[PDB]
């Protein structure tokens, strides 16, 4: 299952100044970028056009170009409309796309955040506020829902265009999406908060895809004190992760870090301290 | 929300061997931010930035990276200025961490 | 210069003839296009609104087309009547909501020349309601072929021709008025009037 | 969804204060002020999304907007200039795209009011010759000696306005075309059947509404203050 996400970030500093920047993800791989200073959407993969013809892509891009300008003015007008309830500066984020399931099934979404809080979605045939949203948004929703043309366009984009486009992306991008990159590991140590304690660190870098197993071990005994950090990105669309273990000074000898990853083909990495 | 900063190398660090240093800045808003990567407290030129994006929880993140050659003597850091902080926050690269 | 351009600027047609008015625009996006009729010194009357990519509408003798790809609309008037004399204005709305701005064309001026079936050109003298001495000269019931010239004499006043419509009788007539402080025989000498113009006495 | 404007016609002097008012009882949040000038489409001056809201349009300079209530939206010319001579339209609407337009207000800003003069109005009765020749009867109304040219001429039979059989000159003519501030004349015709004119129960009146000075305008000349007023002339039908 792959989630396609179009992420829009719009800053409105005051009545005059604004910028909108977008990035597009298929799973954890970036497929598009659209900078405020660019007239056109940028491909970040050879296969970012999917299976769309040039005419189909140009038409789709045109729709987005009209959208970006129209969106900017509409926010500025909505601020005037709700004045002086809401004032600049204002951040608006959109998360839109579709989740792809087997048997050509899919679910589409369009979520909107105002000042970093999820307040609005498109659902069915209309815009709606979500639980917890402030009541003043009811007027913007009324105004947005008066626009039958936008409603019809969004319905088509979410229901039809998104899944069709993404099906083609998955085909065109197969070899990148299914790439295997091997982890490399290395060990290190630092003093912890405790007085006479050490903190061993197993560094694991360069692996793709994300799923990985990393455990400190004394022989066949998995050390339960093992603490995985967060998954951190490398610049080359691989992943980095470190697993720590708080131990007593002197007890380092005997410990080893074992790494299991799909890319290694059963040949686990074992590093002895 | 106040930016978290994580500094890590792409490859196992070895003194005198070229490498890449990453600075990953997360969980901040609003998205306006200044990120500098430092060698011995001095701004490294030609630092590359990923496109800014945001997570499930709507908080922003971005990855800075630069070529670097670790040595015994040279220090490396990532310095972040954000409206959520009175002073810039600096996180030093520690190969052992 | 502007985002909405209309053509022709102006035209003159005879009663019963059809005509076509053009609107071309550069407005983006184009949610809908409306045609207004504006009578002289009066307000805006909506004739039709076009919304579809390739739209066609009708409203009695009015019909309209919209091609959003070419950004072009036409208004057709079938079998023009005197009352079609007006300015016709094209408006493009850039949103399907109140967030929209309207983009107005500068209009096309249409004049319809009425068809005078049974002319009876004549010059009559009319006397003032109060003072017996005051009078005007009324040149009436001439067809639209006839043209009324301004006076050579600076102290003789002559109006342009003017058509009235007696609706209950289905009767229209042209007229012009002349006065001074001068006889009605002399009043319209500077105009070429029909040979068989009736001068009573 | 109706919208009204007041005044419908106004003559003002440069440097004076003019307020154009728009009222709608549609409970519409949104109201809009435009001006229409020859050679141009309507142009947006100011608009409002509700009581207390005023927003600048495309050509706001020289105008202030005021939205004291949901019902009323005013356009204020603090220091009127001749460039503001125009026809002004107000519109309202709800969240939908439709704007419902008012009937328009005609504003003339003069440099000076010294030449402002109301009309004399005369009614000329139908020719016996026309009646015998056509079995029709044309009345002529003449408004003379007025300045400026902001007049509305209407016909009334037995106290009700008539439009059928009427035609009024499209614009007044100048009485002294050589002179700068020439006075104007305007004529109108009302044509009825001979039997209608011949009925002595029929009372005919030509009315000219003249737009001139207000009560508050200063007047330094000796002649009567040429205020906004109706001038009319009348006659009864007769055999
Ligand atoms: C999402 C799936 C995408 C899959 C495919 C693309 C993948 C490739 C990569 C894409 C990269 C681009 C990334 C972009 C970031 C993601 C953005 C997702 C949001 C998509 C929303 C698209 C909306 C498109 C429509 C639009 O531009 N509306 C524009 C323009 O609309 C006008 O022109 C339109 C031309 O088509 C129609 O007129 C013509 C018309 C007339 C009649 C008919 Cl019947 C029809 Cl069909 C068409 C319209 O009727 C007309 O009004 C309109 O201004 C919208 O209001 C714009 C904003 C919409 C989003 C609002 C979000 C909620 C904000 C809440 C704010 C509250 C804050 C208050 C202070
Ligand atoms: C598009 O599909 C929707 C229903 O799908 C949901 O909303 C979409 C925007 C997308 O997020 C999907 O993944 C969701 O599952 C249709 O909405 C229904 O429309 C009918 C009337 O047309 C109405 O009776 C239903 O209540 C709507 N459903 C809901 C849940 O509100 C919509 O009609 C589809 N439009 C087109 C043009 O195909
Ligand atoms: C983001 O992009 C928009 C669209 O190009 C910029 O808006 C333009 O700004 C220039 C002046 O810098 C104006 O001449 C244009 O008329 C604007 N375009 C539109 C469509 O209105 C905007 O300035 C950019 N933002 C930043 C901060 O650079
Ligand atoms: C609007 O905000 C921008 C960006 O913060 C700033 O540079 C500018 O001074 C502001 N403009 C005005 C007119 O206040
Ligand atoms: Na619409
Ligand atoms: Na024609
Ligand atoms: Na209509
Ligand atoms: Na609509
Ligand atoms: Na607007
Ligand atoms: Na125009
Ligand atoms: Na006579
Ligand atoms: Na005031
Ligand atoms: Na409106």
């Amino acid at each position: 299952n792959y989630t396609f996400r179009c992420l829009q970030m719009s800053s409105f500093a005051n009545r005059s100044w604004s910028r909108t920047d977008s990035v597009v993800w298929l799973g954890d791989l970036q497929t598009h970028r659209w900078s405020n200073d660019s007239a056109t959407i940028s491909f970040t993969k050879p296969w970012s056009q999917g299976k769309l013809s040039n005419q189909q892509w140009e038409k789709l891009q045109h729709m987005f170009q009209v959208y970006r300008v129209s969106f900017t003015r509409d926010i500025q007008e909505l601020v005037k409309m709700m004045s002086p309830k809401e004032d600049y500066p204002i951040e608006i984020q959109l998360s839109a796309g579709c989740e792809m399931y087997p048997g050509n099934a899919s679910e589409s979404f369009l979520h909107v955040a105002f000042q970093g809080k999820y307040v609005v979605r498109f659902w069915g045939t209309s815009w709606q506020t979500v639980p917890g949203a402030p009541s003043w948004l009811d007027l913007p929703i009324k105004v947005l829902n008066a626009d039958q043309g936008t409603s019809a366009t969004v319905q088509m984009l979410l229901n039809d265009t998104c899944p069709l486009f993404v099906r083609g992306l998955l085909e065109a991008g197969k070899s990148d999406l299914e790439k295997q990159e091997k982890p490399v590991a290395w060990l290190s140590s630092v003093p912890s908060s405790a007085h006479g304690h050490r903190q061993l660190v197993c560094h694991v870098s360069g692996f793709y895809p994300k799923p990985v197993w990393v455990m400190w071990m004394r022989g066949d005994q998995e050390q339960q004190g093992t603490h995985r950090g967060d998954f951190l990105p490398n610049a080359d669309e691989t992943w980095y992760l470190q697993a720590t273990l708080d131990v007593e000074a002197g007890e380092e000898a005997g410990l080893a870090c074992r790494v299991k990853h799909s890319s290694l083909g059963g040949q686990d990495i074992i590093l002895y301290w | 929300k106040t930016p978290q900063i994580q500094v890590y190398s792409r490859h196992p660090p070895e003194n005198g061997k070229p490498n890449i240093l990453n600075c990953y800045v997360t969980q901040f808003h609003p998205p306006h931010i200044e990120i500098q990567m430092l060698k011995n407290g001095k701004k490294i030129p030609k630092v590359e930035m990923s496109d800014m994006s945001f997570s499930k929880d709507w908080s922003f993140y971005i990855l800075a990276h630069t070529e670097f050659t670790p040595t015994e003597t040279d220090t490396y850091a990532c310095r972040v200025k954000h409206a959520s902080m009175a002073e810039p926050k600096t996180v030093y690269w520690d190969r052992d961490m | 210069k502007t985002q909405v351009e209309q053509s022709p600027q102006s035209l003159v047609v005879r009663q019963g003839e059809n005509c076509v008015l053009q609107c071309n625009y550069s407005v983006t996006p184009d949610n809908h296009l409306r045609w207004f009729k504006q009578d002289t010194g009066k307000g805006l009357v909506s004739l039709t609104v076009l919304v579809d990519q390739k739209d066609k509408t009708s409203n009695g003798r009015y019909s309209a087309t919209l091609d959003k790809d070419a950004k072009h609309s036409t208004l057709h008037i079938t079998a023009t009547l005197l009352d079609d004399t007006a300015t016709y204005i094209c408006v493009v709305g850039d949103r399907g909501s109140a967030l929209g701005r309207l983009h107005f064309g500068a209009g096309t001026q249409l004049i319809v020349i009425p068809d005078i079936q049974n002319p009876d050109p004549a010059v009559y003298q009319l006397r003032d309601s109060k003072s017996s001495d005051k009078s005007v000269c009324l040149f009436t019931d001439f067809d639209s072929q006839t043209n009324v010239s301004q006076s050579k004499d600076s102290d003789v006043y002559i109006t342009d021709k003017c058509v009235l419509d007696m609706r209950s009788m289905d009767f229209k007539s042209n007229s012009a008025v002349a006065w001074s402080n001068f006889a009605c025989a002399n009043a319209f000498n500077n105009s070429i009037i029909p040979e068989d113009t009736f001068f009573p006495s | 969804a109706a919208v009204t404007q007041s005044p419908r016609n106004k003559v003002a002097v440069t440097g004076g204060k003019v307020t154009l008012s728009c009222n709608q009882t549609n409970n519409h949040n949104n109201m809009y002020w435009y001006r229409q000038d020859t050679g141009h489409g309507l142009r947006l001056i100011h608009y409002s999304y509700g009581a207390g809201s005023t927003e600048k349009g495309d050509i706001p300079d020289g105008y202030k907007a005021s939205r004291p209530s949901q019902e009323n939206f005013s356009l204020i010319l603090e220091l009127a200039t001749p460039s503001q001579t125009s026809v002004y339209f107000c519109a309202s609407g709800d969240e939908g795209y439709t704007q419902y337009f008012g009937p328009g207000t005609r504003l003339l800003v003069l440099e000076d009011l010294r030449n402002v003069t109301p009309p004399k109005v005369s009614l000329f009765e139908p020719s016996k010759a026309e009646i015998s020749h056509t079995q029709k009867a044309t009345l002529v109304c003449l408004a003379t000696g007025f300045y400026p040219d902001h007049v509305e001429l209407s016909w009334w039979v037995n106290g009700k306005e008539v439009h059928s059989g009427v035609c009024t000159d499209p614009q007044p003519l100048k009485e002294q075309p050589a002179l700068n501030d020439s006075r104007y004349s305007l004529s109108s015709r009302l044509r009825v059947s001979a039997t209608f004119w011949q009925n002595p129960r029929n009372h005919f009146r030509c009315q000219v509404q003249f737009y001139g000075l207000s009560e508050n305008d200063e007047w330094t000349q000796d002649r009567a203050k040429p205020v906004t007023q109706i001038v009319s002339a009348e006659a009864w039908g007769r055999a």
